[PDB]
């Protein structure tokens, strides 16, 4: 499936028609926007760990007021409003911190650090936010947006401009995605095969060199840069690519 | 393949040439400079460099 | 285009202007401006009185594709909010006169 | 060249409200002084000779960069337009037309005198007060300028018009224009001339309601 | 700003706008005293009875009940009554009773057309195969745009027919483009 | 609700139900899919159209109404509907009119007597003579007391032949010059070819304020009708839209009407030059769909939008606010030639140290008679290339100079004043260090010249500011500089929040990341580990050493 | 789907008021005939909004003494270093001067 | 609390030039009401306590007016006219002032002239002043490194409403209310004879002199 958004709508047991929209990433990462029965936009990660839009949204700083202004409706984010997300979201950290919450689903409450983040980033904003050219392409044309090419990440806006549409096409208005459509796909050849696994190589010759400077260092030795480096990573990484790995087959 | 069946290897051999062109410098790039935890000793790559020498089998 | 630039932009021109409008505007009593061959990218934000004792200008106003033609001895009055492109082809000097609204 | 009009009315008509002394110096010399210059100034330009009365005085306006023919012709039509704006024994009610027109864009004619008045109590220095039919909003409004300035420049169609400048008043009032102003809504203001004005503008503006079908 | 900056002289269609249409002839297509004449009548001068700069000359149902002084109830016409005014203020009619108006190219008088007291119309739509007379090529689908003397312009345009209960994707006037629903 | 629902589609965006004239299977899809999918059909306009899908029972059905059928088939284009109140155009006094030259007379670039010209422009002051209803009694001349040869009108007799001599000078250009700029005949443009006939009166014989009878000769939906008033080119009175659904009532072709001009312009640049207004009938009040601009055309001459929008009235082409007050903003200094100023000095140093270094060449030859290679062009002074430096092919412009625009001797005279000085210095075991030579106080004139500039007009600016706001003359150029939002809604503002992906940190694989440690790198190999001692303004160091030598 | 490119007209038996208050979809009651109007596209023109307007006829297409400082710009013929690139970023270091005043043929340790 | 203070000549002495009926009506029924006007707004404000020029440049507020501009700018004007006219005056000046004159404007005719003609062709209710050219703006780069001492000149200036120079930062030497309040009583709509009559019998010399000498004080303090 090609990275973009995809809008989809499921029957429920009792027949009610629930819409749905999907943000794929670079790497698969599924970003999936429902529409509950109490109308309730929650942003569910995992088959149990659910977000609600406003935490995240306020999880990366958009402000409680400007989410009202830039959809046409402002009543049904509003209506959804406790009294206990509202503190959490006039400060930017205290969204961040219940966002965490919720999609960890771990008991008590976290400290705000720069490893949280970080830790966080790797797990959500590298696997789930970054779209690619491609995938800024796929939006850029589904949600009707004049954003620039160079832009490889998911924008603030485009969230909040799914949401429009997702709740706008509940009404008539537009047409669902076709998930089989050859316009929603990509082909892999060998291009981009043998350079993910030179994504691999290169990434498994780092921690040999940090092993080895580390090593030579605490033996206070000038070490050759010949000598830091090994041809293990990248010759065995592409040696067990053709053996293993399924799309690499034994020619007929 | 304008106005001939084009080659049946040509995705093949068109998808190789471009990771030898583009692939090697888009991945050699990203390569982290380096450097210990007192900050002494940095090691780094010079991308610009790169060089593949023909096979010698 | 039929209309020339001067009409389009109005720009007033005396060209060969007498001794006694001169006299009357007090142009000798003014400042000199020179130049060579350059190109002065400007925005008249104001009313300017210029006379051209040596040098020519060519004035290109922003966008256009001609040029008004002004020579030696031609008394010019450039508008406010004119947005033009001032080129000289050889040595340049004229006299000023920076007019606000009413005066003269 | 455009020659200096007469009021419709004698000089001395409006006595004792407007005395004939004010008359005979705002015609005589002021109202005459404009024309003169104007006819002097389109002797040397054959290109702003030819345009109208309107077009001259949007044209040489220059879009908020008057040219030296503006102040000339601004004044010669706003004369005229304000001597037809008075007329003997004036002031009381506006009827018909001019009477639900106020009561509408206003809320009443009571609520349309204070807000005339104040445009003319806040005018400082020489200028005009209007009372004009906004071209795109289709609604009456009364507006402030300043020296020889019009709402023609806005492409408005004035109705009333009133003279705020000193050397029109200051020998029966002199620094008294407050009551000058409530003297001129009492006894002078012309609504049977606002009648036919907003009748030559329903040409241009159409402050009515369409007939829009069932169907 | 210009002053910023851091070359040389020296050296079809119609707009439609509300959005935007270009209307051409891939769209539009065509199916199809002295002698009285038409000119110029004199330049009108103000009536200061009406207290106007440029006279009204005419009022409708609507204007004469909302902008006709007392004074002027006398004034109105039901008939043209053209008078005549020289260089030296004298006053010229020739007839009370008539419509007579001079000619300024011809310098002579004569006689008004009224005294002033087809088939298709304009903005019609037709179908792709309407008759208008046995004797003619049948019309074909549009709406009426030029109406002249012996022909008429259309604007080409296809109907779609629809059952109760279908539901139409888009405002009145409404640009769609090819493929739309 | 489906009553202002309805009145907002009329009046926001130009519904009416227009007559669809429909064949008969058209209207029996229409009156009998009103029932069903498959059923006997029971309404009896469902029945009458089953029954008129064949022509034969049509003309059966006619010929039992007794009528023909040709206007059977006109009696279907019948508009339907309700019908508007009839027109009564109540004339407001009596018609009085007078001959009066037009101002505009002659036309540009046309040479009359001046004197005429005066003589006939004493009627534009008749204006101002007033003419009072109860005043048409005392001296009414009718009858042989009014025949023309009475009239006194040699103003318009003067008028009348210049345009005489004018229309045959002229009368065949305008045509050479229609079929030019023209390629195919509309209503509004010249009258040519078989169909224009001597007597047709040109646009100089009009103007505003003129009285007019004409014949209606086309209804155009969008545009208006079209009166034929006696000229080379038609009148134009604007209706579009709704207006002709009740309008098509009253206006139609043929009818006679009167009109009066409303303006004049130029048929190049607009499309209908005479444009009109109906003064019997009188249909103001059914007129609400208003042009706001007069359709112009737009010519292949035409490049700079500026240029047509100043050819015409419209305004000039909106863009952001740079939200800066242009008084506030600093003056500028930089003076345009000084760059020449500097590579002519440059040249003019080159010059001097290549003479010192090889002075054998000069040698039989004035300096100032210097000759430039054979091929040496004025029209190719810059010329822009790449070079490769330090493995970076970095971009590199070449600046031709030639000899004749320097002045070799001053420079040459100026150097041996340093050589001498130098070498008095060096004999006197010491150093001496130029302040600035001849081109750098050039260039500092020239820039005292260009500040003073910028200084005078920001005080004219400043005067001007007071000036228009105690008098409320607008600051900047109307039509310019539209408020935020303008620009349509969506507006992507990098700096926003709702743009910003830096919420968790700039990506590693960011483009600013990727600069950000390019730099470093850079930066590193040039100093180091070390720790900044202290940072100091650049003018600090142009000020303090001065003061220590 | 829309056959060709063009502006909606109803004449009767079309709602005009939209089946939901913020949509465009409209209901017909009855049976009627949906008409598109023709048009040229506009396209990806770039248009002005101030030039075009309605009914417009288009006929037409859509050391130092040698060195020099100025305006956010200067002029070089101290080291000064230029990145691969030939690209600055804020606050980057381009020419360096190594004082020989500072100079040191000897070995130590630096204090300050 | 700013004060209205009586003109320094007896009411009846500017006659035939000014009558008494204008001077008092001028003086009592204008400048009081602008006074009193200024004082009415200036209560409780910021402005308390700080002199009229101050006044004068603080509501200007760099273009957009305040509220109180207009009355205190009046009464400033005022206060300048009625010091700028004698009994005595007239004629011509003498000293620095004269050779000023002559420097700028060539001759005490052509000077005369000028002003004569700006003061006509003020069109509307105004002023037209002669000031000392002594200005410096609000921007960074507008100083002269190099004065040539010519910069600091006599210019002449026309203002409408109630706007004076010192909102230039130019310091004020001589006025003519050009008004029609001032001479309407007197002159009706004969500007030209009023102008000169104020120019041939009205102008104070010793206080233009005066004024110019302050001024020349004040850029001289302004030097270090
Ligand atoms: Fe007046
Ligand atoms: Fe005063």
């Amino acid at each position: 499936q090609s990275p973009g958004i995809y809008y989809q709508s499921e029957l429920d047991h009792n027949g009610i028609s629930v819409y749905t929209g999907t943000i794929i990433s670079d790497w698969g990462g599924r970003l999936e926007l429902e529409i509950d029965k109490k109308a309730r936009i929650w942003a569910r990660v995992s088959r149990k760990q659910k977000i609600s839009i406003l935490v995240l949204s306020s999880a990366m700083g958009s402000n409680l007021r400007e989410i009202l202004e830039n959809v046409c409706y402002p009543e049904i984010f509003l209506s959804f409003l406790t009294d206990k997300e509202k503190k959490k979201i006039g400060s930017k950290e205290n969204a961040i911190l219940e966002f965490y919450q919720q999609f960890s689903c771990v008991g008590g409450d976290p400290i705000f650090s720069e490893s949280l983040c970080k830790e966080l980033q790797k797990k959500f904003f590298h696997q789930r936010c970054e779209l690619g050219r491609i995938g800024r392409r796929n939006i850029n044309w589904r949600l009707n947006l004049n954003i620039p090419q160079n832009n490889i990440f998911l924008l603030p806006r485009d969230i909040l401009a799914a949401a429009d549409h997702l709740i706008g096409m509940k009404f008539g208005m537009g047409t669902l995605d076709d998930m089989n459509h050859l316009k929603n796909k990509r082909i892999r050849s060998v291009a981009d095969l043998l350079q993910d696994q030179l994504g691999l190589a290169l990434a498994r010759l780092e921690n040999v060199v940090k092993g080895t400077i580390g090593g030579a260092i605490r033996h206070k030795l000038i070490p050759t840069p010949q000598n830091l480096v090994t041809s293990t990573p990248l010759t065995t990484t592409y040696e067990s690519f053709f053996g293993l790995h399924p799309l690499s087959q034994v020619l007929d | 393949g304008t106005s001939t069946i084009p080659g049946f290897n040509q995705i093949q051999f068109e998808g190789f040439y471009r990771f030898i062109d583009q692939g090697l410098i888009e991945e050699l790039s990203k390569f982290p400079k380096i450097e210990d935890i007192d900050h002494e000793i940095e090691f780094q790559l010079f991308v610009e460099t790169y060089q593949l020498v023909e096979p010698l089998i | 285009m039929q209309t020339p630039l001067e009409e389009l932009y109005n720009v007033k021109v005396e060209r060969k202007v007498s001794q006694r409008r001169l006299e009357e505007l007090g142009v000798s009593r003014w400042s000199v401006w020179k130049t060579g061959k350059c190109k002065l990218p400007w925005d008249w934000q104001v009313d300017q009185l210029v006379y051209i004792e040596e040098g020519e200008v060519r004035v290109v106003p922003e966008g256009s594709k001609r040029f008004m033609q002004f020579l030696a001895g031609d008394l010019v009055r450039y508008p406010k909010w004119l947005e033009a492109d001032l080129f000289f082809n050889a040595p340049y000097s004229e006299r000023y006169c920076f007019k606000a609204y009413a005066d003269d | 060249y455009y020659g200096l009009k007469t009021p419709p009315y004698p000089l001395d008509a409006l006595e004792p409200y407007m005395s004939q002394r004010t008359l005979e110096v705002h015609w005589g010399k002021h109202h005459r002084g404009y024309v003169d210059n104007l006819n002097k100034q389109l002797g040397k330009d054959d290109r702003l000779y030819g345009y109208t009365m309107e077009e001259l005085i949007k044209a040489t306006y220059n879009n908020g960069n008057p040219l030296p023919e503006f102040n000339n012709a601004a004044q010669v039509y706003n004369h005229d337009f304000f001597w037809e704006s008075m007329q003997p024994g004036g002031g009381d009610m506006p009827i018909k037309g001019v009477l639900e027109q106020i009561e509408k864009d206003f809320g009443s004619f009571t609520n349309f005198r204070e807000k005339f008045t104040n445009a003319a109590l806040t005018q400082f220095g020489s200028g005009w007060v209007w009372l004009v039919l906004k071209r795109e909003e289709r609604r009456l409004e009364v507006v402030k300028t300043s020296n020889a300035i019009n709402p023609l420049v806005w492409d408005d169609i004035p109705i009333i018009n009133l003279d705020v400048w000193e050397h029109s008043y200051y020998l029966d009032y002199k620094n008294e224009r407050g009551k000058y102003i409530n003297t001129f809504l009492n006894h002078l203001v012309s609504w049977n001339a606002a009648m036919s004005r907003m009748a030559r503008a329903e040409a241009f503006v159409n402050l009515g309601e369409p007939t829009i079908p069932i169907a | 700003r210009k002053r910023n900056n851091p070359m040389n002289p020296f050296y079809h269609g119609t707009i439609r706008m509300f959005s935007l249409l270009i209307l051409s002839s891939s769209n539009c297509f065509r199916i199809g005293t002295i002698k009285n004449s038409s000119g110029p009548l004199g330049t009108a001068i103000q009536i200061s009875n009406f207290y106007s700069f440029l006279p009204l000359l005419t009022y409708n149902q609507i204007s004469v009940i909302k902008y006709l002084q007392l004074d002027n109830f006398k004034y109105i016409f039901q008939v043209i009554h053209s008078y005549l005014i020289d260089e030296n203020g004298r006053i010229f009619n020739l007839d009370p009773y008539s419509n007579l108006v001079l000619n300024p190219f011809k310098l002579n008088w004569y006689f008004l057309h009224q005294n002033y007291n087809t088939i298709i119309s304009l903005g019609q739509f037709f179908c792709e195969n309407v008759c208008i007379a046995k004797k003619e090529p049948y019309l074909k689908s549009g709406q009426v745009l030029i109406v002249q003397r012996d022909s008429v312009v259309i604007r080409s345009a296809k109907p779609y027919l629809a059952t109760p209960g279908a539901k139409v994707h888009g405002h009145y006037r409404e640009i769609l483009y090819e493929g739309d629903t | 609700t489906e009553d202002e629902a309805r009145r907002r589609n009329w009046i926001e965006r130009g519904w009416a139900p227009w007559e669809e004239i429909l064949t008969p299977e058209a209207d029996f899809a229409r009156k009998s899919l009103n029932e069903g999918e498959e059923v006997p059909l029971q309404s009896p306009e469902a029945i009458e159209a089953f029954k008129m899908l064949r022509p034969s029972y049509r003309k059966k059905k006619i010929k039992e109404m007794g009528i023909t059928e040709d206007e059977w088939y006109a009696k279907q284009f019948e508009i339907r509907g309700d019908k508007p109140p009839p027109l009564d155009t109540s004339w407001a006094g009596p018609l009085v009119v007078r001959q009066i030259p037009p101002r505009d007379w002659p036309p540009k670039g046309w040479e009359v007597d001046r004197k005429e010209l005066e003589f006939i422009r004493e009627a534009h002051k008749l204006m101002a003579e007033r003419v009072w209803l109860e005043d048409l009694d005392k001296d009414l001349k009718v009858g042989e007391d009014a025949t023309v040869d009475k009239m006194c009108l040699e103003r318009f007799k003067v008028f009348l032949k210049q345009y005489n001599e004018w229309v045959e000078a002229n009368k065949d250009r305008l045509e050479e010059d229609s079929y030019k700029y023209d390629q195919d005949f509309y209503p509004g443009r010249r009258i040519r070819g078989k169909d224009y006939k001597e007597g047709m009166y040109e646009l100089p014989f009009y103007y505003p304020g003129m009285i007019c009878e004409g014949t209606v000769t086309t209804l155009h939906l969008y545009q208006g009708a079209f009166v034929d008033i006696g000229g080379v080119h038609e009148g134009w009175v604007p209706i579009k839209g709704n207006d002709w659904f009740w309008i098509r009532h009253f206006i139609r072709v043929g009818m006679h009407v009167i009109v009066e001009i409303t303006a004049k312009r130029d048929p190049y640049r607009f499309r209908f030059p005479l444009e009109l207004r109906f003064v019997h009938p009188n249909i103001d009040h059914m007129i609400f769909n208003k042009f706001d601009f007069p359709p112009i055309f737009h010519r292949d001459g035409d490049t700079n939008p500026d240029e047509i929008r100043r050819d015409c009235g419209r305004p000039p082409e909106p863009r952001k606010d740079p939200g800066s007050k242009p008084e506030e903003e600093g003056l500028l200094s930089d003076h345009p030639y000084v760059d020449k100023l500097w590579q002519l000095h440059v040249a003019e140093q080159m010059i001097l140290d290549d003479y010192e270094a090889n002075p054998e060449k000069y040698k039989g030859k004035k300096l100032s008679e210097l000759s430039d290679d054979e091929g040496f062009d004025e029209r190719k002074e810059i010329e822009h290339g790449e070079a490769y430096y330090k493995k970076t092919k970095l971009p590199k412009v070449i600046l031709k100079t030639s000899v004749k625009e320097l002045d070799l001797e001053a420079a040459l005279i100026e150097r041996k004043y340093h050589n001498k000085l130098m070498m008095e210095a060096k004999a006197r075991g010491e150093g001496y260090k130029i302040e600035k030579l001849r081109r750098n106080i050039e260039m500092d004139e020239y820039d005292s010249l260009h500040w003073r500039r910028s200084l005078e007009e920001r005080e004219a600016l400043l005067r001007d500011i007071s000036s228009r706001q105690a008098l409320g003359l607008p600051l900047e150029e109307p039509g310019r500089y539209k408020p935020g939002s303008f620009f349509g809604k969506d507006q992507y503002d990098p700096t926003s929040a709702l743009y910003q992906y830096d919420y968790w940190g700039e990506p590693k694989n960011s483009e600013i990341s990727k600069q950000e440690r390019m730099k470093d790198a850079h930066n590193k190999s040039i100093v180091g580990k070390g720790n900044v001692w202290y940072d100091m303004s650049y003018d600090d160091a142009i000020k303090q050493t001065i003061e220590r030598r | 789907y829309s056959d060709s490119e063009g502006e909606m007209h109803w004449s009767t038996d079309v709602s005009h008021a939209p089946e939901f208050t913020y949509s465009n979809v409209h209901l017909l009651p009855k049976t009627s005939h949906l008409w598109i109007l023709s048009g040229g596209s506009c396209g990806s023109s770039l248009i002005l909004f101030s030039i075009h307007k309605d009914q417009d006829q288009m006929n037409i297409p859509f050391s130092d003494l040698l060195a020099k400082r100025r305006r956010n710009r200067f002029l070089i013929p101290i080291s000064v270093e230029i990145p691969i690139n030939g690209i600055f970023r804020r606050n980057s270091i381009f020419a360096f001067f190594d004082d020989p005043r500072y100079r040191r043929k000897s070995s130590g340790i630096l204090k300050y | 609390g700013f004060e209205l203070k009586p003109p320094p000549y007896p009411l009846d002495a500017l006659e035939p030039h000014m009558s008494r009926e204008t001077l008092d009506y001028h003086w009592g029924k204008h400048h009081k009401t602008y006074v009193e006007n200024l004082n009415k707004q200036i209560v409780g404000t910021d402005l308390d306590g700080l002199s009229l020029e101050e006044v004068v440049l603080l509501s200007y507020n760099r273009g957009n007016m305040l509220p109180a501009f207009n009355n205190a700018a009046q009464a400033w004007n005022h206060e300048f006219f009625w010091e700028s006219i004698q009994p005595g005056g007239g004629g011509k000046p003498s000293g620095d002032l004269l050779r000023l004159i002559e420097r700028d404007f060539g001759s005490f005719s052509d000077f005369v002239e000028r002003f004569k003609a700006a003061a006509a062709s003020n069109f509307g209710s105004g002023w037209t002043w002669l000031a000392y050219k002594a200005n410096r703006l609000d921007v960074a780069n507008a100083v002269n490194p190099l004065p040539k001492e010519e910069d600091k000149k006599l210019v002449i200036v026309k203002t409408p409403n109630a706007v004076n120079p010192l909102v230039w930062d130019y310091s004020p030497l001589l006025t003519i209310d050009t008004w029609e309040h001032a001479y309407y009583l007197d002159f009706e709509n004969r500007r030209i004879e009023y102008i000169n009559t104020f120019m041939e019998k009205l102008v104070s010399w010793e206080t233009v002199s005066t004024r110019l000498e302050s001024a020349m004080a004040r850029a001289a303090q302004r030097e270090q």
